[PDB]
């Protein structure tokens, strides 16, 4: 007897049916955890209902102590076997563990679904990309906690810090995976926000042009789209303005005449005419001779 | 605008009725501005329903200010200041603690 | 209560004014986590702070097992288990996969395996004898035979 053939007799010619699962599920814990088939003992527990906390917690000390067998693929069953290992031996996908456990609580307690995340700091795909910086990007674009997550921007255009700047000396990679997946989503004002974050300068006035775009024409009534994409767009420019930010000169130029054509039409929808006319004779977007 | 969400796990009556009423309105009154309110109250009440007739359990931290209602008194969600509670009252709450097993400010809200 | 609700124009004491008791705290509202995972995330919380800190690297089976000393006899024997077969004298290799299939590590797994099974038996036996000692005749003499 081979500790590998007491492995598999267990594992494989005995198994589940066996051991009763259903009635007895932690003698078929212990039988594959005291033949160290830790891998299969947390991919067995994680299937049940009232255990999966547990399963996640002796991976994570199995993780930190470096005991776990790694699936090389982020698209690998929760177990796997891989082409080099000994055939009695198994691996867990250690992502797609966390990633069906936070999954019960990313849109409620994400301050601690991060904390799960912060696990994979060290971890990468085969692209080479982050996971910890993978799956905060995933997390934040459900959870929309960009504020307390992410850190925010207060009237000054000065960065208060998130729960993430526990995780990094710097937020910008990160800031900016999430404002370019926003972008993608369409949540092109949530974009806009986190790239003023990141100040990722010229991809904030990129994303104001074309929310203010079909806007401008527009009445300027109390809590419209106008009246909240208009004082936004001030709000960028004074932080702008105050601070020497000036960007690729093609989207900045369109961004203040975007902002003056706004002037013009409220100054032309409160009757007041001829101010009107005294800004679009500057503007010259018009000939008047 | 925090804290006192603190105690709206203790009340074993008041929000199981006002789940139910807006469950019976939603559902066999067929409203439509139930629905909206379902939802949210449904995203609010999934522990409750995930541990079905489940008692808050016992806490000395409960335990010491039910004791102590008879001088410190007691904050009740929904009423401004410290209820100071009688004797009797006290008294009753852990006798409801140990008939039923619930938290001892659980005793005292449905008291 | 009549003498300091006529006193602050002449008395010079406790007004009937705002006392902001309570703090911030983690908002009553559901929280989908459960008492035992919220008790867990707390632990990971305690882990996690003292990396970010730069403190030393604290045992996590310790933090973990400190919430099965609570509710559930099973899971607390689990973790003891866990503990005993986690307890290994690992050679600080870059490559898990290379410890996994060290002869001596799996001898190591073995070693503990056995011991845990022993001492189980040894509780058992213990058990087993404490409960019947008018059959067992157990005497004042300490030790396995």
């Amino acid at each position: 007897l081979t500790l590998s053939q007491f492995q598999k007799q267990l594992l494989e010619d005995y198994g589940e049916s066996h051991f009763t699962v259903n009635q007895q599920p932690f003698l078929y814990f212990q039988v594959l955890f005291l033949t160290a088939q830790f891998e299969a003992a947390v991919a067995f527990l994680f299937r049940m209902e009232r255990l999966r906390c547990h399963a996640v917690h002796v991976a994570l000390v199995l993780f930190e102590l470096k005991l776990l067998l790694k699936s090389s693929g982020q698209s690998a069953q929760l177990l796997s076997h891989e082409p080099g290992d000994p055939p009695c031996l198994r691996r867990l996908n250690f992502v797609r563990l966390l990633m069906l456990y936070t999954r019960k609580f990313e849109s409620t307690d994400p301050r601690e679904a991060l904390q799960y995340f912060y696990f994979l700091r060290d971890e990468k795909d085969s692209q080479g990309e982050n996971m910890f910086l993978r799956c905060v990007s995933e997390l934040v674009i459900e959870s929309r906690e960009f504020d307390m997550i992410l850190g925010k921007l207060e009237n000054d255009g000065s960065r208060k810090p998130g729960v993430i700047d526990k995780f990094t000396s710097d937020t910008k990679p990160i800031i900016n995976k999430v404002a370019s997946v926003a972008e993608n989503k369409g949540l092109f004002e949530e974009a806009a926000k986190l790239y003023d974050l990141a100040k990722n300068a010229d991809k904030v006035l990129e994303l104001m042009n074309k929310l203010l775009s079909p806007v401008v024409p527009q009445i300027s009534a109390p809590q419209s789209n106008k009246e909240r994409l208009k004082n936004m767009a001030l709000s960028i420019a004074e932080r702008y303005r105050a601070q020497g930010i000036s960007a690729n000169k093609f989207v900045d130029s369109t961004f203040y005449l975007l902002l003056d054509l706004i002037t013009f039409f409220d100054e032309y929808h409160s009757g007041h005419i001829d101010r009107a006319f005294d800004i679009i004779e500057r503007l010259k977007l018009v000939p008047l001779n | 605008a925090t804290p006192l969400a603190v105690n709206s796990a203790a009340s074993l009556w008041g929000p199981y009725k006002d789940i139910w009423h807006k469950v019976g309105n939603a559902l066999w009154r067929r409203q439509p501005e139930a629905v909206h309110l379902l939802d949210k109250i449904l995203k609010k009440h999934k522990p409750d329903f995930i541990s079905l007739f489940k008692n808050p359990p016992k806490n000395v931290q409960q335990h010491e200010k039910v004791q102590k209602a008879s001088t410190e008194g007691v904050a009740i969600q929904g009423q401004q200041g410290t209820r100071l509670l009688p004797e009797q009252l006290i008294k009753e709450a852990f006798i409801l603690s140990d008939l039923f097993d619930i938290g001892e400010l659980a005793a005292v809200e449905l008291l | 209560h009549t003498l300091l609700a006529s006193g602050e124009d002449a008395l010079d004491f406790t007004q009937e004014s705002e006392p902001s008791y309570i703090s911030d705290v983690g908002p009553p509202g559901r929280s989908s986590l459960d008492n035992i995972e919220m008790a867990y995330a707390r632990q990971i919380y305690i882990y996690n702070e003292k990396i970010v800190n730069g403190h030393l690297q604290p045992n996590l089976v310790d933090l973990c097992a400190s919430v099965a000393e609570l509710d559930d006899k099973s899971i607390s024997d689990m973790w003891t288990m866990v503990k005993q077969m986690t307890d290994v004298l690992l050679t600080p290799a870059t490559d898990a996969l290379k410890n996994r299939s060290s002869v001596e590590v799996r001898m190591e797994f073995v070693r503990q395996a056995l011991a845990y099974l022993e001492q189980s038996y040894k509780n058992y036996t213990l058990v087993t004898v404490f409960g019947n000692l008018h059959q067992a005749q157990l005497g004042g003499v300490p030790g396995t035979y």
